[PDB]
RNA sequence: CGACUCUUAGCGGUGGAUCACUCGGCUCGUGCGUCGAUGAAGAACGCAGCUAGCUGCGAGAAUUAAUGUGAAUUGCAGGACACAUUGAUCAUCGACACUUCGAACGCACUUGCGGCCCCGGGUUCCUCCCGGGGCUACGCCUGUCUGAGCGUCGCU
RNA sequence: CGCAGGUGCAGAUCUUGGUGGUAGUAGCAAAUAUUCAAACGAGAACUUUGAAGGCCGAAGUGGAGAAGGGUUCCAUGUGA
RNA sequence: CCAUCUAAGGCUAAAUACCGGCACGAGACCGAUAGUCAACAAGUACCGUAAGGGAAAGUUGAAAAGAACUUUGAAGGGAG
RNA sequence: CGCGACCUCAGAUCAGACGUGGCGACCCGCUGAAUUUAAGCAUAUUAGUCAGCGGAGGAAAAGAAACUAACCAGGAUUCCCUCAGUAACGGCGAGUGAACAGGGAAGAGCCCAGCGCCGAAUCCCCGCCGCGCGUCGCGGCGUGGGAAAUGUGGCGUACGG
């Protein structure tokens, strides 16, 4: 095994970005945080907005 | 060796390369030094700019690149002359001085 | 015995107590090839350690003095003048360090550096 | 006697007159195969060894 | 004849002790040590081999100097002072 | 000039290393003559040399040395500079004026096989195969 | 969680420097929890422990309400002997049961000018930092 | 030989006193890992540097 | 009937796989970046109450002093430390000490042979014998002293 | 559910370790030779003492050295 | 004809390098036939005249509480 | 043919200093192959690479144009990206192969010799005194030695002085 492996990939900020936009929607979809087991009973929103 | 269509190669791996092989794992902990070196010049300088002295206007020598101005190495006496300011006191003002451009 | 308590003494009386120490540190290693008790055994290290505290003090107090009598002198043994490194005693001294020509004396009175400030 | 090995026979009659007080006749010195030297000191004739053996303590 | 029975015959000696490296290698009749060259001045070593190198390196005795710098080092080799007494 | 020191002037391999006759040393007989001056003289420090002479078989050569602990040299600061360490044999190392015009280095086009401070370091970085972490 | 990063959190850094601490260190690693009586009397929640220390076990197989005196710290051992805690070899000698310092209460400590002063510090310190807190 | 010279005398003289057993109570303390001297040289069976 | 042979299972053994563990490595990164004639690196020989090796140390030898710490070390024994008329142990380490080789340095590498100047003991200025101490290597720089030359000259 | 490999052995006269059958087999056959009694001892063809019969036969199977070995020398004890 | 510089003398920090050294931190790495040859009295034992070559070898148990005592045997070794 | 001076040399256990050896991953100066590829092989390649030698430092080397360019011009060195697997080299085969411009990291400039002016203004050593004094600098004095006119110091170095 050698060092000079290729351990570091780069990904376009294009694509990236998409990536958080999806994830930022998805955690809005009450079924999706619950499908990860999160355990949102009693939480009043689940874009859950504090002061 | 050849194998129906393709380029021909040629690669210079013919020169016990692996001995003088460069990698880059310390590239985020030079970054980090060289910001920190930054940081400790502006406060040891700190009234002054902390980015150098000021550099001239410099017009880029070639066709390619003579519609682009860039930043030059200092100004020249004519100009320090013209302006008045004496060359051994543009240094301590902030001032680059670059005797050999005309 | 006690390495402070042997300070205040003169240079006779720490040889007679080395002294003293020698004949009884030759009498325990008799006792040793004799088959003698455990307990003579045990003194060896005793008064072993002993004959090292006295010649210790005898040795510092003899090289304290010989320090003080060469102070300021401008030649003293190579055993009293410090040893860093032969690399350090080679380099240049603080005065020399510093030493400017009257040229760069000049050079840093009419031109010094200044303190300056560039508004946004 | 053991002694030292960088010791030679008029260092070890010396010696030995002056932690014992007696006298040397003549000094006979071997190096055994442990590494330590031996020497076997024959006294003067007016003194005894075997009195001279019971003030150093050997017997 | 070649063997056994010329075996037989060694009972002279090539090298002895050697003064400066310590090893058996000090060639009597050419007076100079095969793994050190002791009487020049320069001691003997190549690149060629690195596990010799590493047999006979620096940190494999006692290191009675070097030790002691080392931990001088981290106080700026200090000397003709002393700890303030009690 | 250099002869091969080959037994019997024998070079073993193919018939491009064969030369023992014309070849010809890398640094000057001004250079040497400094070397040899300074390796004697150990505690002192080779400043420069000059031409004196010539003969058929001889070349003399006069080399300027200087004392580097004499009070009058490390006192005066327009000379402290060949006190320190790092200027040590610079004869050995091509340093002094008749060793760096064998080294080849210059400034412009006649000089690029030197152009990032020696022949080595130029050879090294265009050599090394630049690696990085996103490739 | 841990901040400095000159403090290792190595498993073998922290299990080598425990198992091959020089005598002073393996001090402090043999400390014990003061009684909750002492803990009221001074300030302090824990303290070394010390040969004439009387203390009781709280755990292991002879743990009880029983007070004994700490006759040997074996510090190499990581190990104290108590008064009573012992068992019988096969011959019929009887030899102390070795119990680590973490596992026993100390209800009275032996008091000296050392023993005094490194007490007050740590209810010096301890009462800084509720100062601090408040 | 008996003739020999004093350094080599002081060598063979080393290495008889280095040819010992292992004290017994080594093994008795903490934490030992010591059974026995494994660097036992007879003098028919291994030769000497020297 | 056995014996013998084959197979399977149980149990027992020539054996040390697998699994679990790891005060070890390997790799990356950071800060420093310091040897030596004031004798280095490396060798040799020694040093513990009982201790061969590893380790530590150098004739004061498994350590002295000093500072910090504050009651142990421990395999057995012995006796400290009364645990302030100030201190076991450990750490740190700026004081002291540091045998023989080794660039290795009086000559030589055999515990060989000197020389000069001092000190002590036998005899008394034989320095004759013994013991101890300081010097006694090469190259090279500035200065010093003593010199050489049908070298260039001056006064004679 | 994804990610990444130093990811699957019957062979390589494969590497390291372990073990069989052979096999209680080959063998313990160069230089003439042993026997009787006693002692110690748990135990004796082999140790020791005594008595017989033999050998080396002074260019020795004798008495001493050089190299080399390095404690193998000597006494006491053990019989792993 | 034009452009450009001023050789054969000298000093100079920073940005750059770092498989040796002194201290540290970490890891999608190996887990005792692996990982450094070396987790252990490892550049050790041992081999070669020498240059040099160079291993094997980790794990009782929480705690030695490591089997007192009886008995057979000369003991190893067994039975309790 | 005595006594001096200078020059060129010599000896000294003369008074003070300095070099040697080690480590060597990184660095500087030399020297320097063949295995290999070319499906053979000699030029070429491997490669100015391995081995050999010398010399250092915490970095070394380099370095303030006898430069680049041909532009509306840039402006010491070093390093990174790109230029670029390009211009070019090569039994023009196998193969080898930079630089300038451009963007960045850092950024810093200076000194003699020479020509001159100034009564050698200069430097080393040794004493004494006032000092100061962590293991050594200052001022004076010296009817104290030496170096230096076969040239020390101050001003001044191409940007002119
Ligand atoms: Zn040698």
């Amino acid at each position: 095994t050698k060092t000079w492996r290729r351990w570091h990939r780069r990904v376009n900020t294009t694509q990236k970005r998409y990536a958080i936009c999806s994830a930022l929607a998805a955690s809005a979809l009450p079924a999706l945080v619950m499908s990860k087991g999160h355990r949102i009973e009693e939480v009043p929103e689940l874009p859950l907005v504090v002061e | 060796a050849p194998s129906r269509n393709g380029m021909i190669l040629k690669p210079h791996f013919h020169k016990d390369w692996q001995q003088r092989v460069d990698t880059w794992f310390n590239q985020p902990a030079r970054k980090i030094r060289r910001r920190k070196a930054r940081q400790a010049k502006a406060r040891r300088i700190a009234p002054r700019p902390a980015s150098g002295p000021i550099r001239p206007i410099v017009r880029c020598p070639t066709v390619r690149y003579h519609t682009k101005v860039r930043a030059g190495r200092g100004f020249s006496l004519e100009e320090l002359r013209v302006a008045g300011i004496h060359k051994k006191v543009a240094r301590t003002i902030g001032i680059s001085v670059d005797p050999r451009r005309r | 015995i006690k390495a402070r308590d042997l300070r205040g003494k003169k240079k006779e009386e720490l040889l007679k107590q080395l002294d003293d120490l020698k004949v009884e540190l030759s009498q325990l290693r008799v006792a040793k090839v004799t088959g003698g008790a455990a307990s003579k055994l045990s003194k060896i290290r005793v008064v072993r350690k002993s004959i090292a505290r006295v010649l210790t003090v005898i040795n510092q107090t003899q090289k304290e003095n010989l320090r003080k009598f060469y102070k300021g002198k401008k030649y003293k043994p190579l055993d009293l003048r410090p040893k860093k490194t032969r690399a350090m005693r080679r380099r240049l001294t603080k005065h020399e360090e510093k030493l400017k020509t009257k040229k760069q004396q000049r050079k840093e009175r009419l031109y010094p550096l200044r303190k300056y400030a560039v508004k946004a | 006697f053991i002694v030292d090995v960088k010791a030679n026979k008029h260092q070890i009659k010396q010696a030995v007159k002056k932690l014992y007080d007696i006298d040397v006749a003549k000094v006979n010195t071997l190096i055994r195969p442990d590494g330590e030297k031996k020497a076997y000191v024959r006294l003067a004739p007016d003194y005894d060894a075997l009195d001279v053996a019971n003030k150093i303590g050997i017997i | 004849t070649k063997g056994t029975s010329s075996f037989g015959k060694r009972r002279n000696k090539t090298h002895t002790l050697c003064r400066r490296c310590g090893s058996k290698a000090y060639h009597l009749q050419k007076s100079t040590c095969g793994k050190c060259g002791y009487p020049a001045k320069r001691k003997r070593k190549y690149n060629w081999s690195a596990k010799a190198k590493r047999r006979n390196t620096t940190g494999t005795g006692r290191m009675r100097h070097l030790k002691i710098v080392y931990r001088r080092f981290r106080h700026g080799f200090r000397e003709g002072t002393t700890p303030k007494p009690k | 000039g250099r002869k091969r020191p080959v037994p019997k002037g024998a070079t073993y391999g193919k018939p491009v290393h064969h030369g023992v006759n014309q070849l010809k040393f890398a640094r000057s007989l001004q250079s040497v003559a400094e070397e040899r001056a300074g390796r004697h003289c150990g505690a002192l420090r080779v400043l420069n040399s000059y031409w004196v002479g010539e003969d058929s078989t001889y070349k003399f050569f006069e080399v300027i040395l200087i004392d580097p602990f004499h009070k009058a040299i490390r006192r005066n600061p327009d000379t402290q500079w060949i006190t320190k360490p790092v200027h040590k044999h610079r004869e050995m190392r091509g340093l002094t004026s008749a060793g760096r015009k064998s080294r080849g280095l210059g400034k412009g086009h006649k000089f690029h096989h030197t152009i990032g401070g020696s022949r080595r370091a130029a050879w090294r970085r265009r050599n090394t195969l630049q690696l990085h972490r996103y490739r | 969680m841990k901040f400095n990063p000159f403090v290792t959190s190595d498993r073998s850094k922290n299990r080598k420097r425990h198992f091959n601490a020089p005598s002073h260190i393996r001090r402090k690693i043999m400390s014990s929890p003061l009684s909750k009586e002492l803990r009221q009397k001074y300030n302090v929640r824990s303290m070394p422990i010390r040969k004439d220390d009387e203390v009781q076990v709280v755990r292991g197989h002879y743990k009880g309400q029983q007070i004994g005196k700490v006759v040997q710290v074996y510090r190499k051992k990581y190990v104290i002997y108590i008064e009573r805690v012992q068992r019988e070899k096969a011959n019929g000698t009887t030899v102390h049961v070795g119990i680590h310092p973490s596992k026993v209460v100390i209800t009275r400590l032996k008091l000296d000018k050392d023993r005094k002063k490194i007490l007050e510090r740590k209810a010096k310190s301890r009462q800084v930092g509720k100062e601090k807190g408040k | 030989s008996s003739h020999k010279t004093f350094r080599i005398k002081r060598f063979l003289a080393k290495k008889q006193k280095q040819n010992r057993p292992i004290p017994q109570w080594i093994r008795m303390k903490t934490g030992n890992k010591i059974r026995y001297n494994s660097k036992r040289r007879h003098w028919r069976r291994t030769k000497l540097g020297l």
